[PDB]
Parts: structure tokens; C-alpha cells; sequence
């Protein structure tokens, strides 16, 4: 009766840990596509600079 | 930024009209330090001789 509900418990517990780590992982991942786009701008301010001097 | 570099673009735009009186003005400076001192200088020289 323990083994039977153990292994229940440990499947059970790798979809808890899979969707825990991605859950987890899933903020920095946004950050980096977001700074991505800011970049482009900041050195674009680099390029219109130099084009009046 | 685009806007704070265009107020050097139009000092300049100003500066080349502050130098075009420079021009001028240094000409008019050598007529007076330069050409004329000579002038007078060169009239000594044909008075003294005699």
C-alpha cells in the first residue's frame, strides 16, 4: 500500500518540478527579449548623433 | 538628442557669418598696420637719399 501510492507521488512530482522550473525560468526569459528591443534604440540615439555632427 | 546637436549646427551656421566680417575686417586692419606704415616708410628713404 506505501509503494503503491510512492510512485503516484514521485510521477506526479516530476510535471510539479518541470512546470515549477519553467515557471521560474519563464521571467528572465521575457527580460532578455525585452532588453533586446531597447538596445536597438539605444544605439540608434549613436547613429542620429553622429548624423548632426 | 537630434535637437540638442542642431543648436552647435546652427551656431556654426551663425559663425561662418561672424567670419565673413573677420575677413573684412583684417583687410582693412593691414591697410592700416601694413600697407600705409610701409608706404611712409619708403618716403624717408627717397627724402634722406636726396
Amino acid at each position: 500500500a506505501q509503494r503503491d501510492y510512492e510512485l503516484k507521488k514521485a510521477a506526479y512530482d516530476i510535471e510539479v518540478n518541470t512546470r515549477r522550473a519553467q515557471a521560474d525560468l519563464a521571467y528572465q526569459l521575457q527580460v532578455a527579449k525585452t532588453k533586446q528591443q531597447i538596445e536597438e534604440q539605444r544605439v540608434q540615439v549613436q547613429v542620429v548623433e553622429r548624423a548632426q555632427q | 538628442r537630434q535637437e540638442e546637436i542642431e543648436i552647435e549646427v546652427v551656431q556654426r551656421k551663425k559663425q561662418i557669418a561672424v567670419e565673413a566680417q573677420e575677413i573684412l575686417r583684417t583687410d582693412k586692419e593691414l591697410i592700416a598696420t601694413v600697407r600705409r606704415p610701409a608706404e611712409a616708410e619708403a618716403h624717408r628713404i627717397q627724402q634722406i637719399a636726396e
